[PDB]
């Protein structure tokens, strides 16, 4: 399709386009004009992603200012999902218009999976496959290397193909999926990860997780080049104000206390053994210290940097020289003075939520050590470890935690919160004390990219209400409007299974455990649809302790066989790889005749980034409310905060939070409107939730399905079903839902003008 | 308020000369009470109007039955003209019951070799009878998929009132890529014109393809009573036929001869499909005053058409449905009826 949003020709890649896509194509050019946030909610049952990507990568070849854009999604898992829709946009506006891309857009996921040495792609720790290439393609490796011609430096030879031919220019004109990039770098024996890493102030567009938006350890190599003018997007983005809180987040333990003594001690041997080698360069760096923070050096490293950034991007930081600290003797003498401190920190027989001052100041009571040079860690250690150029790191791991640590909490004041678990709870009576910490405002780290830029877009199918994040990020945006489904038929079943066959008010929320009467209620309520469903069908426990605790008994009952009989049953697993292969198969069953009935969380890794189609999503099912507080009331205390600094109580937040999570799982039973599938539910409190769903989800929502029975939904499904499976192809009523290809939106919306 | 097919893309090549073997399920879940007896006790029922009905539209194929019991396939009839033999089968398989659970890929592969010495010109093609949600497969079925498409044998089944994406894609894969052929039902008559649309041949788009020339004769009837004596079963035949050419005193059947193997037919068969072959344009109802026709049916006399102004009886509609070629009318009862039985229209026919 090739219309216009009166500005701009739309170079849409399908022949078909949908309602809200016009609409949705409508307010990203108003926003695109405006320059704001524009929070808005478009139903994920349509392919936002084409709605998305057209009209952005039309504004840049239109308007020739925004050379840059930038998309920051969840997972790289979408990223590939992005990359080869932009590739088949790139080819579709290449298709309509010729050859007019000369562009440049890839994604980012890690040097994990773009590293292509094979030796240190084999090795599995993402810890080490980075630390590992960093040694193996080193700064000061290759000087060891290059200098003193020996085989004790190895390299991966894809960096250095990559200084060959590739730090000259780009890739030739791709715009390279994980896939074709993996397939051409390979071919090219290159690497992807250091191709990115150059090709940062060179790719027209980016496409990466969060992370490397939101984490500042990874958010530090930002080139404003490609930032400042840009524009961000973001899709899905509601479950990401948890990972705002989590990328300052830090949990603790006293064997890491043990694995930081292990490697502090280490330093001593490690800085004492090249002392009486060569401390000059130590006392050279002294006077790097005194001349200030070594930002010659510290910063200016190719592949130098052992502690990178973990505070926010070097914002908040102090350049002086340490006073005292700046002998390493000395540096890690407060080290050392600390980790006992902080292990004596570690001791307290019960829970305590420290502030960051009050313990501060009681370090400074216990160990006079001043706050602004505690920041110094992280610099320091990233300094001294290469000048000591250490050839392990796995000692010197619980370290750079430190240096992130004590760097971080001497950083951050009143808006974060040290709190110091005598044990853990699920394994109480037994001594494993958690000196836990984290931040407690998502938009403190939002604040600097707030600051940045002007054009930023969020998106989701499941933000609802679409203004508690304004509150939580403390922002404004320009549009807050959602989208609904426009479809002339059901294609979803939100059933809310308040009550069972025992017509039972049903719920999670009663205990974290097992109960007949709620439990093999929910399992004689399960297995009906195992024999009436086809391929497809998972759960969603609150908890994956949860999750198993009504595994065995179930296994135990006799509903176990049932099932198996009808259909084939995936479990999720701790990890992923074999999580990976049961899904595949499992849509590999769902696939093949045989049916496939899969098991998750609603927290789980598969209600993040894991889509299913028609087939692969049928039925899914929500294991009572999804709650969380079956941890410790550090939900609680960052949820007093948040009372405390936003007028939101935990029960609302918590059904907003729990549904968002709960919707954020019912997202990937649809791929398209040629998608379908029943949405049932199970919980007594379901009911009272009617308000908080998004606006499609909720319009998809009949009063009359409320607080359902099992055998009547039972009933309700059943005709869906095969209604559904009747091939309804009216195919004069569909352009109403399809506005028919390059004329209804040419024709409906020009006259819908006025 | 119209449920029509826009138009009808017949004009040419079908599925004519066809050998057809549909599989059942014998499994428990034919077993349950879905439909009145059960599912199977009905579909027996439904199944054995289709035999004579597809001898009867198509005496020009052959046809065996298979089932699928306890995780099994199982041949029931074999690959005949008669649907004596098929029809005595299904008595017994009516008498018996099912069980178990179906093997798809059994089935798969029995009627996969089992249509292996169809000739090129007999039509290969099979179809599902399914009630269950799950296989029992030996083997990769996809491999079986990818072999049965190599054989180049589309292929169309009808599971019950649900969806299976691989069947979904196997009716899809076998039909050259273009699913329209998993139709799954909803109702007993709903499963009744199933039957109904079964019979016809089936022209989509034929690729450009071998088409081979065909030799035969037409039998001669035998006369005498008490010279009874047959060869094709060696008993004693109180009246039956002669061969073209190996002039053998054979029983009434329009099948091929048994000693020099030439098919056997005199002229009933033939026609059968000519009005298949090319059927005619469904007579448009005229309308209730832009026709202002004559006051009464076509075909037959059916005086009545409209209701004249009144209120809404008048403004309802006009039972005048007329053929655009004869440019005549006819009453929907007639029309229809054409449709249904003989094209024939005697306005067409009349010139
Ligand atoms: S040089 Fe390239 S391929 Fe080798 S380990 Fe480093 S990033 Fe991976
Ligand atoms: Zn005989
Ligand atoms: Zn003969
Ligand atoms: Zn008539
Ligand atoms: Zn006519």
């Amino acid at each position: 399709m090739k219309f216009y949003i009166d500005d701009l020709p739309v170079l849409f890649p399908y022949p078909k386009i949908y309602p809200e896509q016009y609409n949705y194509m409508c307010d990203i050019k108003k926003t695109l004009d405006v320059g704001g946030n524009s929070i808005l909610e478009m139903p994920s049952g349509t392919g936002k992603t084409v709605s998305l990507l057209s009209l952005t990568i039309a504004y840049q070849m239109h308007y020739p200012e925004h050379r840059k854009i930038i998309y920051c999604s969840r997972t790289m898992s979408e990223i590939e999902k992005a990359l080869v829709e932009l590739e088949n946009l790139m080819d579709y506006r290449t298709k309509e218009l010729g050859y007019q891309e000369d562009f440049r857009g890839l994604g980012l996921t890690s040097r994990k999976n773009l590293c292509l040495h094979p030796e240190v792609s084999k090795e599995r720790k993402g810890t080490v496959v980075d630390e590992k290439c960093r040694r193996m393609t080193n700064g000061q490796a290759k000087r060891k290397l290059e200098e003193d011609p020996e085989a004790n430096v190895e390299l991966c030879e894809y960096h250095e193909n990559l200084y060959n031919i590739e730090v000259e220019d780009y890739l030739p004109k791709g715009v390279f999926s994980f896939e074709k990039l993996l397939k051409y770098c390979e071919e090219k024996t290159l690497c992807p990860y250091f191709i990115v890493r150059r090709m940062i102030s060179l790719c027209n567009i980016i496409i990466y997780s969060y992370h490397y938006l939101l984490d500042p350890k990874i958010a530090e190599r930002v080139s404003n080049e490609v930032s400042k003018d840009s524009i961000v997007i973001f899709d899905e983005a509601h479950n990401i104000d948890n990972v705002c809180i989590e990328s300052l987040s830090l949990d603790l333990t006293t064997d890491a206390l043990r694995r930081a003594t292990r490697g502090a001690n280490a330093l001593d041997e490690r800085i004492s053994e090249v002392r009486k080698v060569d401390s000059q360069k130590l006392q050279d760096e002294y006077e790097k210290l005194v001349q200030g923070l070594h930002s010659a050096d510290i910063l200016t490293d190719q592949e130098e940097p052992f502690v990178e950034t973990p505070v926010l991007p070097q914002d908040l930081l102090t350049e002086a020289i340490p006073g005292n600290i700046r002998r390493a003797e000395h540096f890690v003498s407060f080290l050392k003075r600390l980790i006992e401190y902080l292990k004596t920190r570690m001791k307290v027989l019960h829970v305590i939520s420290e502030t960051p001052k009050s313990f501060l100041q009681h370090l400074k009571q216990l160990t006079f050590i001043e706050r602004k040079p505690l920041r110094f860690c992280s610099e320091r250690l990233s300094l001294l470890v290469r000048t000591l150029e250490v050839t392990e790191v796995e000692d010197f791991t619980a370290l750079k935690d430190i240096a992130t640590f004590a760097t971080l909490i001497s950083t951050y004041e009143e808006g974060f919160l040290l709190i110091i678990e005598p044990y853990e709870i699920e394994n109480a009576a037994v001594p494993n004390p958690i000196m836990r910490f984290t931040c407690l405002d998502a938009s403190i780290a939002i604040k600097p990219v707030f600051e940045r830029f002007s054009s930023v877009i969020i998106t989701s199918g499941t933000i609802s209400p679409l203004d508690m994040y304004p509150r939580m990020l403390n922002f404004k945006t320009v549009l807050q409007k959602s989208y609904a489904m426009t479809l002339a038929k059901k294609s979803f079943l939100p059933m809310i299974i308040t009550k069972g066959s025992d017509q039972v008010a049903i719920s999670s929320r009663f205990e974290i455990r097992n109960d007949p009467s709620i439990v093999r209620n929910y399992g004689s309520m399960l297995v009906e649809f195992a024999k009436i469903t086809p391929d497809g069908m998972v759960v969603f426990f609150p908890s994956y302790l949860y999750m198993e605790s009504i595994v065995s008994m179930w296994q135990t009952m006799g509903i176990l066989d049932e099932v198996w009989k009808h259909k084939l049953i995936l479990v999720e697993t701790p990890d992923a790889q074999e999580t990976s292969l049961a899904l595949e198969t499992y849509r590999k069953a769902c696939s093949n005749g045989r049916g496939a009935i899969l098991l998750s969380v609603a927290r789980g890794k598969v209600s993040e980034g894991i889509d299913f189609d028609h087939q692969y999503g049928r039925t899914v099912l929500m294991i009572g409310i999804p709650f969380q507080y079956t941890e410790s009331r550090i939900l609680k205390a960052r949820l007093e905060f948040m009372r405390e600094n936003y007028r939101i109580r935990e029960n609302d937040f918590l059904s907003f939070d729990a549904m968002r999570h709960a919707a954020q799982c019912l997202g990937r039973v649809l791929r398209g409107k040629d998608d379908y599938g029943v949405m049932v539910l199970a919980d007594r409190r379901f009911s009272r939730k009617r308000s908080q769903l998004p606006k499609w989800i909720a319009q998809g929502l009949s009063d009359a399905d409320l607080n359902l029975s099992t055998d009547m939904a039972i009933s309700n499904t059943k005709q869906f079903l095969r209604t559904m499976a009747q091939p309804t192809d009216p195919k004069d009523q569909e352009g109403v839902s399809v506005w028919s290809y390059e004329d209804l939106i040419k024709h409906q919306n020009s006259r819908k003008d006025q | 308020k119209k449920r029509t097919a826009k138009k009808n893309i017949t004009p040419y090549q079908r599925g004519i000369i066809r050998s057809l073997i549909l599989t059942l399920d014998c499994s428990e879940a034919m077993l349950e009470k879905d439909l009145r007896p059960n599912r199977h006790a009905m579909i027996i029922q439904y199944a054995i109007d289709f035999v004579h009905e597809f001898f009867d539209q198509n005496p020009i194929s052959q046809m065996g039955i298979i089932i699928m019991r306890n995780g099994l396939a199982q041949l029931v009839s074999q690959v005949s003209g008669n649907p004596q033999d098929h029809i005595d089968a299904l008595k017994s398989i009516r008498k018996q019951e099912p069980k178990g659970n179906p093997s798809l890929q059994n089935a798969l592969e029995m009627a996969r070799g089992l249509l292996l010495p169809v000739p090129a010109h007999c039509t290969r093609e099979v179809l599902i009878v399914f009630g269950s949600l799950s296989t029992t497969d030996p083997g990769d079925i996809h491999q079986t998929i990818d072999s049965l498409v190599s054989e180049k044998i589309r292929v169309k089944v009808l599971g019950l009132s649900a969806q299976v994406a691989i069947c979904k894609e196997l009716c899809k894969a076998t039909n050259y890529g273009d699913e329209s052929f998993y139709k799954i039902l909803l109702d007993e008559t709903h499963l009744k014109e199933l039957f109904n649309e079964a019979v016809t041949p089936l022209p989509v788009n034929k690729i450009n393809k071998g088409f081979t020339l065909v030799k035969m004769g037409f039998p001669t009837r035998i006369f005498e009573d008490t010279p009874t004596f047959c060869s094709c079963h060696s008993k004693l035949v109180y009246g039956g036929y002669f061969c073209p050419n190996c002039h053998s005193k054979v029983c009434s059947l329009p099948t091929v001869c048994p000693c020099c193997d030439l098919m056997l037919i005199l002229s009933t068969h033939l026609a059968r499909s000519y009005h298949h072959l090319m059927p005619l344009k469904t007579f448009a109802e005229v309308p209730t005053t832009e026709k202002f026709r004559s006051e009464d049916c076509f075909s037959c006399q059916s005086r009545f058409p409209x209701x004249x102004x009144x209120x809404x009886x008048x403004x309802x509609x006009x039972s005048r449905y007329r053929c655009e070629d004869c440019k005549q009318e006819f009453c929907v009862d007639c029309d229809v009826f054409i449709h249904e039985i003989l094209h024939n229209c005697p306005g067409c026919e009349s010139k």
